[PDB]
């Protein structure tokens, strides 16, 4: 009775129990491995089979990172979010082991509903890993948002969370590069790149190909095409001191109190509400380039 | 924190009753009620959240 | 010899999950609406005939529920993975009565009548769950379409409270995905959705592509209303403008199903007068 | 089977002191940068989950083995043992979780995975200061040239905000010391170097030596400006410091 109830926590937590199957690959799969055979054992290791996998799949993804500073940026940021689910679903484990061990009941039909609502959790949380497993920061934004435009608002909200945590370091390259001109990429993961070709005194000459292949799914192209300027505009003001953000200094206090905002809610992608202030840098870099000539 | 503190009062979503941040629940459904002795058993439908 | 009258009782709790028993098999057969389950004989022929009286009711649930939760999975963004969605939730319900019973068998405190007291208001629950799965796979149904079919159940039909209870819910619940890209069609003159669910997909202000496979939710009077608002929400795409002029009737929102006609005509003559 | 599963529980928290562990062997192969465990043999195939809690502890004690090689051969004030300092910190507020846990474990709770809660903040704490360690003792980094590692830390540990916290606070911690001998130096135009504890040697005609032993963690271009307010003097914001402190020389 209590060895298989023992299993399945174990494969939970890793893979073994009590028996030996040992996937660290393929699709996991349980091996009762006793003389007692039912044909409701053959359903429950079913049961199991999708359970212990696809927390396996979490695992094949931050062990391939191995966390490391290639692709310290958004890459990482990516295993940051999964670390986050990775916790919870051993949690729904730990009051199945205290029930177990003395604080007692078995599993049973209870809780074999109970881990149904994981269950469909980890079926988007593979799907979403699944999408992508390329390593560029562009392409991460195109295919974790895209998993977005699907119905069921249960996983809309699931994956908005991911997707807020995923775009942490993106938006966090955005601002910075728009007001002062800064950049840490040099590995090319921001979707805005930098020095394909040498770097000369500015005169208006090249320094930022922002790639017509890689735009993140919640911006859109025209905007992409308005921030390139942004960067070129304060960056030929290097020819000067002023190093400053542009016309208003309204501008440089809020990515300072936006980066502690979006860690403290529910890590939510704002994609409509950046899009003003951004229309509003556009427009007072302009008159900024022509004030210091005059 | 709003995400991770709500995730885990329903424990993953593996609980339906109570919110709870101990891991020492136990994990069980209720005793049948006195409204399903008089008519049997009845899914609740959650209307109007 | 008598043990084996509850021993048939601990294996009829899986049929209604729709996994295999321990003396009562489990064959997963092509078709849906019916799989037949083989019930090996035992002796006491009295126990068998009655065990297969109840057998039906745990059937048909366990068809419907299997095919829709992963086609609902496969959808683009449209109605019916809101809906598929919604079946599973419900779904989840019916398997507390399950392990309710299985929390009575520790030692028999339930008899095969005893359970068939208990699913009564379940049987007029499942079998209204049964005639949705069937009719958006005989249309083959797009988001569009199936909401029309929808719309007719939560104003027709009645004989039970639970039958009319649960489907006034997941008729909404499919209804208010359409709801907050309606009102992104109505006033911002987007879709969001790959398939857009309206009279018209996207494209002087008449150059649109008319799909009747994919309409309106309700009865067509609101459908030719929301023609009506996109012809003036073209106007500002065919020579820019203050597309930012609505939000005074966004401060309240639309949600509704018993009066659409009022929404609809709030947002027509809103989208009349900005213009 | 429960029971012996219930006995490693109480010789983790041993291990994790980093001592002597009880039926949990253990052996430095070269004076505590590796050390290999020898977990008993047992009828439960949770065996695996056992070698999963070696792994964690194996980054435990490699810090502190690490940066006590630094700071009691030369006696280092200018970084290593500040850093050395920052650790043993982070070293009692590791242990006094470990009191916490035993506290407990005199009762009936914790067993194998109820303790995995306390090693998850901790894990993702520990593997990026043991990381950060490796690069410190056997890179050959001392002064600003370990600065400049711990920035490099804080670019590539922006994914994870507990990963971020860490970084951020040993890379303040390492800098307080060597700060207030370049402060001396704009300020009041006073420096001694006993350690080479700042880039500027002595010895008007006295250097204003700029090294790569202690490379700055800040441009190269804006290290010249410290250098030469002091040239004058001598017989985020913390670039403003020192152009605040080269207007008043020059």
């Amino acid at each position: 009775e209590t060895s298989l109830v023992r299993d399945l926590l174990y494969v939970f937590q890793g893979i073994d129990g009590k028996f030996v199957k040992m996937c660290n690959s393929e699709n996991c799969y349980k091996v009762d491995g006793k003389v007692a055979v039912s044909k409701s054992l053959k359903d429950i290791t079913s049961k199991l089979s999708e359970l212990g996998w696809l927390h396996n799949k979490i695992k094949k993804y931050t062990d391939q990172r191995s966390l490391d500073r290639a692709f310290g940026l958004v890459g990482q940021s990516f295993c940051a979010a999964l670390h986050q689910e990775l916790k919870e679903y051993y949690r729904l484990l730990s009051v199945l082991h205290s029930q177990l061990q003395v604080e007692s009941s078995l599993t049973l039909r209870r809780l074999l509903v109970w881990t149904f609502d994981p269950k469909i959790r980890l079926k988007t949380l593979a799907a979403l890993v699944d999408h992508c497993q390329g390593r560029k920061g562009g392409e991460l934004a195109s295919a974790v948002h895209a998993y977005t435009k699907t119905g069921d608002p249960y996983m809309r909200s699931l994956v908005q969370h991911i997707l807020g945590l995923v775009a942490y370091p993106i938006l966090n390259f955005l601002y910075r590069w728009i007001y002062d001109g800064e950049l840490e990429d040099t590995y090319h993961e921001f979707f805005v790149a930098s020095d394909p070709v040498v770097k000369t005194d500015r005169l208006w000459h090249d320094k930022y190909s922002l790639r017509k292949s890689m735009i993140p799914s919640f911006m859109t192209m025209d905007q992409s095409r308005k921030v390139l300027l942004i960067g070129k505009s304060i960056n030929f003001l290097h020819q000067v001191c002023h190093d400053q953000t542009p016309a208003s200094k309204a501008m440089a206090v809020g990515k300072s109190a936006e980066s502690p905002k979006d860690a403290a809610e529910l890590f939510t992608d704002l994609e409509n509400a950046f899009q003003t202030k951004i229309d509003a840098a556009y427009f007072d870099t302009s008159k900024y380039l022509l004030d210091v000539l005059n | 924190d709003k995400f991770e503190k709500e995730t885990r009062g329903s424990l993953f979503g593996a609980l339906v009753h109570s919110r709870t941040n101990d891991m020492d629940i136990k994990l069980d459904m209720p005793p049948v009620p006195e409204n399903a002795d008089l008519s049997g058993l009845a899914i609740k439908v959650p209307q109007s959240i | 010899l008598p043990s084996q009258e509850t021993c048939l009782v601990e294996d009829l709790l899986y049929i209604l999950i729709g996994v295999d028993g321990r003396y009562i098999s489990v064959q997963p057969l092509v078709g849906r609406q019916s799989r037949s389950f083989s019930v090996e004989q035992n002796l006491d022929s009295s126990v068998k005939e009655l065990v297969n009286r109840i057998l039906p009711v745990a059937t048909n649930y366990s068809t419907v529920t299997r095919f829709v939760e992963e086609n609902s999975s496969f959808e683009y963004g449209q109605v019916n993975h809101a809906l598929g969605a919604a079946m599973r939730t419900l779904g989840k319900e019916y398997m507390i009565l399950i392990s309710q019973l299985e929390h009575l068998q520790r030692q028999g405190l339930l008899s095969l009548q005893k359970l068939w007291f208990y699913i009564q208001p379940t049987l007029r629950t499942m079998e209204v769950l049964a005639s949705i799965a069937t009719s958006l796979n005989k249309g083959e149904c797009f988001g569009g379409a199936t909401l029309s079919l929808l719309h007719d159940r939560t104003f027709g039909y009645t004989g039970d409270s639970q039958a009319q209870e649960l489907c006034l819910y997941l008729t909404k619940a499919a209804s208010a995905p359409y709801f907050d890209i309606l009102e992104r069609w109505i006033y911002r003159g987007i879709i969001n959705d790959p398939y857009s669910e309206f009279m018209v997909e996207e494209h002087w202000d008449q150059r649109y592509t008319i799909v009747q496979q994919q309409i309106p939710s309700f009865l067509q009077k609101v459908a030719d209303k929301i023609l009506s608002t996109g012809k003036y929400l073209n106007v500002v795409r065919e020579c820019g403008h203050d597309v930012t002029c609505p939000d005074a009737k966004e401060i309240t929102y639309t949600l509704k199903e018993q009066a659409y006609v009022e929404r609809i005509e709030k947002a027509y003559n809103y989208a009349s007068k900005v213009l």
